[PDB]
């Protein structure tokens, strides 16, 4: 395999949102504080969301005859399709 | 809030090794909109 496949996987494997921001974002909405578990669970679900948007945009960019990096027009178009398929809120 | 983690995350999912900044931020806003929605919906259930 290539250095890139390897490095693309590493990134995938450990990419993750900082707990601090996830927690301040959530608590600043419930007023009450929140648990360790809630923050980790919320991070796992958000990573999957991110995953579905990038994977869907990559598809749009591929079908519009373009090449990565993903452009803004790809993200928003992807978001519209995901909503139609009703797979993202 | 989370631009670097989001950049490695987008790369780990198939985007160019070095994504565009305007894209990283749109994504951020969407993640934020997303967490806010789950939260509010979890508060109910």
């Amino acid at each position: 395999f290539s250095e890139e496949q390897l490095n693309r996987y590493e990134m995938y494997r450990r990419s993750a949102f900082p707990k601090a921001a996830i927690k301040r974002l959530i608590q600043s909405i419930t007023g009450t504080s929140v648990s360790q578990n809630v923050v980790i669970a919320m991070s796992g679900i958000s990573k999957v969301f991110v995953g579905e948007v990038v994977e869907e945009a990559l598809d749009v960019c591929e079908k519009w005859g373009e090449m990565p990096p993903l452009q803004p027009k790809h993200m928003r178009e992807a978001v519209r399709r995901l909503k139609s398929k009703g797979q993202i809120p | 809030l989370f631009s670097k983690e989001l950049r490695c995350m987008m790369y780990g999912f198939g985007d160019d090794q070095n994504p565009y900044t305007e894209s990283v931020d749109i994504l951020e806003d969407l993640v934020i909109e997303f967490i806010t929605e789950m939260t509010h919906k979890a508060m109910s259930i």
